[PDB]
């Protein structure tokens, strides 16, 4: 297995099995309005509360 | 397509110009929210208004 970091979001956590990879870059794609800066406000918001 | 700060409709609303300008009648806008009345309509119908 591989680390793990949850983001809160808890559909999206069970969907990746664990959340995010930790220790690693990753990339949200998308056009405009599709939320990819809310879902890093999240994922930090998250992580530190 | 991006209204950045807070909630708003995403759908796509179909609108009209007329003589007042841009008027526009989302249907996500209605509610169920409707005062009833006691009161009975009569049909013109004697029969049928007697039926119920
Ligand atoms: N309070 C809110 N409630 C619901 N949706 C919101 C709220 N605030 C922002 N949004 C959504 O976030 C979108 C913009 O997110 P953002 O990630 O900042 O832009 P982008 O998706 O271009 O990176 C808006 O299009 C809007 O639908
Ligand atoms: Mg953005």
């Amino acid at each position: 297995g591989i680390g793990k970091s949850p983001t809160g979001i808890q559909g999206f956590d069970e969907l990746t099995l664990g959340g995010l990879p930790t220790g690693r870059p990753s990339l949200v794609c998308g056009s405009a309005g599709c939320g990819k800066t809310l879902f890093a406000s999240t994922f930090l918001i998250n992580g530190v509360r | 397509v991006k209204y950045r700060g807070t909630a708003h409709g995403t759908n796509e609303y179909p609108f009209l110009i007329d003589t007042d300008g841009f008027s526009v009648l989302p249907v996500s806008a209605l509610g169920l929210l409707h005062q009833v009345h006691e009161e009975r309509i009569a049909s013109g119908v004697p029969d049928l208004d007697a039926m119920m």
